[PDB]
């Protein structure tokens, strides 16, 4: 189990660590955060009381190093930082916790939601979509653009997802204009899974990496980014039996803990009406389509 | 974006364009079987491809051949004429190209799009306006053409036979226009309008008859009183 202790709470905020929130008041003696499992990266993350504009967050990995969070009043907000002397990390995390300043991250024993929502997300694959490489953690917010995005501007502030375009030469082979836009397995299991992703468990991980922060700071391309990945599996008339089964476990867990008062925004009509009813993969998604149809009917 | 009433005289700007209409690319007639159920039997169809500045006409003839053995025909004939129509732009000089395709329906938007790739400077536009192509079959000489074939052709028409000699494109076109509207309306009424006086004939290389300016505006009258007549008839006006 390990901690992010955080010097102070200078300005209300909401902090969220994964899937949990909770309210901080102005300079309330808020300390950090213990018990974080290890094993899975996590996400902590904020929304300043005055000005809900603007989620932003870090994501991280303990077993990478010692995090902390301060807040920076010129910049105004709340920095990630890594402390590099281990013995002072461990006696600043000791003291709070003797003081009990700190919350617990709150997991329930029987709850496995974390782990599947992040079951194939790596550290280091996030670290190659969030370029800023003298960090060992990844600062996301609402307004950043996706290279994608930034084709039709500043780059080093931008999320390099792996561009999915089906009207794109990488798309359609020369002479196969029909089979390929209409069957999409090309595209996906030489392009995009033997050429790019080189394998199932990377495709998802960036898969659910886009799913994570359109969920937690409303970013719409990597809303776009999501439906894109789902949207090319499920238009592809070959794919492996073991992608389809795990795609209906993902997309089960993230339609489960999608915010109810968020779908309107978080979830495109026409990709899943498609992907459920139409697509060559309409059978395949069976947990999938019975929480989308008892959970978000009106959709549908 | 899409073509309309507000920007038709576009149509007849120097940017190189085509007009592609697919209605007659995959016919049919529906008959019964010996058991009594229902069957379709193909006819040959054209891709219909018109420059309506200059009103070169690229009739692509599409011999029933090419559906043989074929599935979802409706589907495949979209993507047919996607790929016809980018072959015929890659066999056109760089300076004959066009710079937009207009396709008069908006099915042909993804299937022409996709064979168009290799030309991302290329247009590909839809359009509000409920052209009248689909009547070119009612031309004789075109239809006749492409029933006569007995395998792939494109033949090469100027729709206007040598209206340009005297009149603008708007004007052509506009008439070009008004005569499929009628024929497609009525094709006999339209059709009698059009060769009933028979002194006005149909020079060999040409598809109208060779009516002086005077009996254009005549005749350009009686298609108007058609197309209005068959909206009573239909309509009880
Ligand atoms: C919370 C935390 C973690 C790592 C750090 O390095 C610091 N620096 S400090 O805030 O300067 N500090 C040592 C304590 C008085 C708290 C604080």
């Amino acid at each position: 189990m390990n901690t992010v202790p955080f010097t102070s709470a200078p300005i209300e905020v909401t902090i969220g660590i994964d899937q949990y929130s909770f309210n901080v008041k102005e300079n309330q003696p808020f300390h950090g955060i213990k018990d974080i499992p290890i094993g899975h990266v996590h996400v902590i993350h904020f929304q300043h009381a005055d000005n809900s504009s603007m989620r932003y967050g870090y994501w991280f990995d303990c077993r990478m190093g010692n995090f902390y969070i301060q807040y920076d009043p010129k910049d105004g907000l709340y920095k990630m930082m890594e402390e590099r002397d281990g013995a002072k990390f461990e006696n600043i995390v000791h003291n709070f916790k003797e003081r009990q300043m700190m919350v617990s991250y709150p997991k329930i024993d029987e709850d496995d939601t974390w782990y599947n929502l992040t079951e194939f997300v790596q550290m280091d694959k996030i670290r190659k979509i969030v370029r800023k490489d003298e960090n060992q953690f990844s600062y996301v917010d609402s307004s950043m653009t996706t290279v994608q995005e930034n084709e039709l501007s500043d780059p080093a502030h931008s999320l390099n997802y792996t561009v999915i375009n089906f009207k794109s030469r990488e798309a359609i082979r020369p002479g196969h204009e029909m089979e390929d836009f209409l069957d999409k397995s090309y595209y996906l299991n030489t392009v995009m899974l033997q050429g790019i992703f080189k394998n199932s468990s990377n495709y998802f991980g960036e898969l659910q990496f886009a799913f994570l922060n359109a969920m937690f700071f409303g970013n719409y391309g990597s809303s776009l980014q999501w439906h894109a990945m789902i949207e090319l599996i499920c238009s592809s008339a070959t794919v492996p039996k073991h992608m389809l089964d795990k795609l209906d476990e993902i997309l089960y867990y993230q339609i489960k803990t999608l915010p109810e008062q968020y779908s309107d925004i978080l979830l495109n009509e026409r990709v899943w009406n498609i992907c459920l009813y139409s697509s060559f993969q309409k059978n395949s998604l069976h947990n999938t389509e019975k929480i989308m149809e008892n959970k978000y009917p009106e959709l549908l | 974006g899409a073509m309309n009433s507000s920007n038709y005289a576009e149509l007849f700007n120097n940017d190189i364009k085509l007009f592609v209409d697919d209605t007659n690319v995959y016919r049919v007639t529906v008959h019964k079987t010996f058991e009594g159920n229902v069957a379709t039997k193909a006819i040959n169809g054209c891709i219909f491809t018109l420059n309506p500045k200059t009103g070169h006409l690229f009739l692509k003839i599409i011999h029933t051949s090419v559906w043989a053995g074929q599935k979802r025909l409706s589907q495949l004939a979209k993507w047919k004429t996607a790929e016809e129509v980018s072959a015929l732009v890659r066999s056109l000089p760089k300076e004959e190209q066009p710079k937009q395709i207009i396709v008069t329906r908006k099915a042909m938007l993804d299937p022409l799009e996709v064979h168009m790739l290799d030309f991302p400077n290329i247009a590909i536009r839809p359009t509000e306006l409920r052209l009248p192509f689909s009547a070119a079959m009612s031309i004789d000489k075109l239809s006749d053409v492409v029933m006569k074939a007995t395998e792939p052709q494109m033949v090469l028409f100027n729709i206007y036979d040598d209206w340009l000699d005297r009149i603008s494109s708007y004007t052509a076109f506009s008439r070009l226009t008004l005569l499929l509207r009628a024929l497609k309306t009525n094709e006999e009424s339209a059709k009698m309008i059009l060769l009933s006086d028979p002194t006005i004939t149909i020079k060999s290389y040409h598809l109208w008859p060779s009516f002086t300016d005077e009996q254009w505006i005549t005749i350009e009258s009686q298609m108007r009183d058609l197309i209005l007549t068959e909206y009573g008839r239909k309509y009880n006006v």
